[PDB]
């Protein structure tokens, strides 16, 4: 349950997927990318929104970190649009109705993903 | 012979016109504002706004100015953020006005991109991601003033009572306003008390507006609200939207420009949906309900069409309200609204509808 | 009717049709630029039955109008025969090559 | 616990991978090129190329070339036609090489966008609108000059037993042979005799491509070839590819990238429809028919899925299709082909489809 590249691709590539309850955009794993990996020639925020998700197999709560990967156009694939303890703009890492790439050498946004950070 | 000719302006009358900003998401570089009759449904023409446009048009009703960002390669190259003055009837390009890199990119709410009553500064937010307020003088053409005060606020709320006056919405869930002088530049500002508090009873940055004072509501179904018939903002609330039987089937309300206000009444339209619980307030509307935001009661309630964002205007008592795609009309001007018709396939990823202004 | 992808003029349209663009069947929508240049349809008219030139000019220096698209391929030859074309962008020697939509101009018989 | 990394290369060697060229004709400013792997139809990567981008992979498998135009402003502002080379396994842009203002801008059929045999030029169409045929050395990182003896022709047909020639197709109703110098320049050219009457039986620019030679379909369902085993091209036709019962029911061609050639068979692939008339050269495959070009004979027909562009590999014998979304997969080591997979929802508007090439020396 806490290694999405031992999982099922489709329970890692589904908006229900427990650690993706924060996630406003394209899933990074669906674009040729991995969880964790950006597809090939996208580049990571720095910067992320955060919060935490609840692990229904293991009964915990975890710290996840939604970066985005960027400087490619819109990947298209596996929209997601879950808003579990999101906030607005005046909690502002909180927030995912703003673009994460917004502070990278290149901003147009490819893909998101739900990096575990820790319980 | 015929001849195919250009130059032409938008065959409808300006008060006959909205604007549906079309952020198409799946290709966000080639985000638009499609302009249209709402009298009709029909497509009167657009405005290209590259990635993430935002747009308003000015209050004079002579102008669309669009905010956008442009990269040189667009996925590689220098970053150009803008705002960009179109005429409003001919819908052609004018003039490029510089901003900082750092204007927010981000969905279409209203208070992101917003101008002074008086009409003569444009007020945009910018994340860097740390938070300021970017001023635009649109007479110069250049941008004058970066509210640094307002970091750790969001969002920009114009009081129609002063001339260059705006609020905030900041992480101690109170109001800073800004007064600005002629210049641009801060005059003075102030911050009212707590309004409300963040982490128990979270506000939706849309405001329902009026021209002395405006109301919020909140995540659980609370009105907060800001009084600013003085200089010194007066803050209250909350009052529920729900009585018990609301209560247990946990209405809440759930959009994006999800409220609106019809100042002569003092109706207050709100999207809400049943089975609220942590994670529904960007729900699509089962219902809109009407408050009566004097008695703080509520006095109708209508199918919602799923609609996600709404806009009011005042002196022909119409509501729009938008669901991503299509564009619903409604008659305001008694306590229940009428559907008037539906315009389909308005965008492929709109969450702001806006009237042409026509009180001038 | 002429907003559809039938109407007689349109039988060498490939694009978007500017009556529903805000512009008209022989006006490019507001701030969008016709091209001096186009390709020619040879179209039957279902009125006095003879074929009329109709001139495809684009309207360009504004993104895809996204409405009433037509496909339409009465005549049309490959670009060997190149202004019998209409598989490439008319717009191409226009100030901003960006397509727009698409008018059908009568020439004449 | 974990970090988010970039850096990394394509999943899927490059013998599993093929490109769509989504033109996204709705949005064409955000045209695109979306990798997939045939073998699975896993999604592997994409290519931003701005307005109508075409693209092509380097004969080596090394690179991916495309195409573009960038303004300024994009709907105002200075124009700028380019030719990018990007890394094929990280899928990085590397170079980028300046074009002319006048790269054609139109629907990706192959020839439009192509190099010669030995990989060091990159062969393009040009239209401003008069024709001519761009030549970019790829060593060099330059546009040499316009092959202005292209006027009013269309389209690049490299010659594979060449290291640099190509044809294109005049308006004559011949084909122009150019052969390239060391440095890119016209060498010699040659133009054939008349090949096809454009008035009266006009072809389909897509060829089916021979070592050595090219065949032609025409509107009407007539077959043309060029011969270029020599310095000078021989022109032959017309055959039909038209029995007495597929006269009877009005078959036709029709598509874009509409026909292949299986070298080693003599196979010819092409999209056909029956109820031909004027105006149904671009409609979609009813079916595929399978031409034996030695016998003039069809061997196969199957559906055509409404196809309307293929590709061939002749290293793992494989045809592609492609109806504008969606990606067939067929084996056709035999003379029917047999339909493999299809990968759904591909591109939103294609109309080409290229293999990563191996081999092929
Ligand atoms: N994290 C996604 C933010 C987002 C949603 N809709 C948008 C439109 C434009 C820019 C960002 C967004
Ligand atoms: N006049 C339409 C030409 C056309 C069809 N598909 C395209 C893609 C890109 C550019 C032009 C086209």
């Amino acid at each position: 349950s806490l290694n999405p590249d031992l999982a099922n691709e489709d329970e890692v590539n589904s908006c229900d997927y427990w650690r993706h309850c924060a996630v406003d955009g394209f899933l990074c794993s669906c674009c040729g990318g991995t969880t964790t990996t950006c597809p090939p020639g996208s580049t990571p925020s720095p910067i992320s929104w955060i919060g935490t998700c609840h692990n229904p197999h293991d009964g915990k709560d975890y710290l996840i970190s939604y970066h985005d990967c960027c400087g490619k156009t819109a990947c298209g694939r596996c929209q997601c649009n879950t808003q579990t303890r999101e906030r607005p703009g005046y909690e502002f890492f909180l927030h995912n109705d703003v673009n994460w790439c917004m502070a990278n050498e290149n901003s147009t946004f490819h893909c998101t993903t739900s990096v575990l950070v820790g319980l | 012979r015929e001849v195919l000719t250009g130059g032409h302006s938008v065959s409808a009358p300006q008060e006959n016109r909205i604007y549906v900003m079309d952020s198409v998401f799946m290709h966000l570089t080639e985000s638009r504002v499609h302009v249209y009759d709402y009298t009709n449904g029909k497509f009167l023409g657009m405005v290209p706004t590259a990635f993430n446009g935002h747009v308003q048009v000015s209050n004079d009703g002579k102008k669309i100015y669009t905010m956008t960002t442009y990269h040189e390669r667009i996925t590689r190259g220098k970053r150009s953020d803008v705002v960009e003055v179109w005429d409003a009837d001919k819908l052609t390009f004018e003039k490029e006005i510089s901003l900082p890199p750092k204007r927010v990119q981000g969905l279409n709410y209203d208070g992101l991109f917003r101008q002074t009553t008086d009409g003569k500064f444009i007020v945009l937010q910018n994340a860097s991601p740390a938070t300021s307020i970017g001023i635009v003088d649109v007479a110069k053409g250049d941008y004058v003033e970066d509210v640094t005060a307002a970091a750790g606020c969001w969002s920009v709320i114009p009081q129609p009572n002063r001339p260059r006056s705006f609020m905030t919405i900041c992480g101690d869930g109170g109001l800073l306003t800004i007064n600005l002088g002629e210049d641009g530049k801060v005059a003075s500002q102030s911050r009212s008390k707590q309004m409300f508090s963040v982490k128990d009873d979270p506000i939706f940055i849309a405001p329902a507006l009026d021209k002395d004072k405006a109301h919020f509501v909140s995540y659980y179904g609370n009105v907060y609200s800001a009084d600013f018939s003085g200089d010194e903002v007066k803050v209250d609330g909350p009052w529920s939207l729900l009585n018990d039987e609301d209560k247990a089937k946990n209405w809440v309300p759930g959009g994006y420009n999800l409220v609106g206000l019809h100042r002569a009444s003092g109706r207050m339209y709100v999207f809400m949906h049943p089975d609220g619980k942590e994670g529904t307030h960007k729900f699509p509307a089962a219902e809109i309900w009407v408050m009566d935001t004097k008695t703080k009661q509520r006095v109708a309630r209508i199918p919602g069409r799923d609609a996600l964002s709404m806009t009011i205007d005042q002196q022909r008592n119409l509501m729009l309200t938008l669901d991503g795609g299509n564009v619903n009309v409604y008659d305001i001007s008694q306590p229940e609204p009428k559907l008037l018709r539906t315009i389909e396939g308005a965008a492929e990823a709109s969450l702001q509808v806006q009237f042409h202004p026509v009180g001038g």
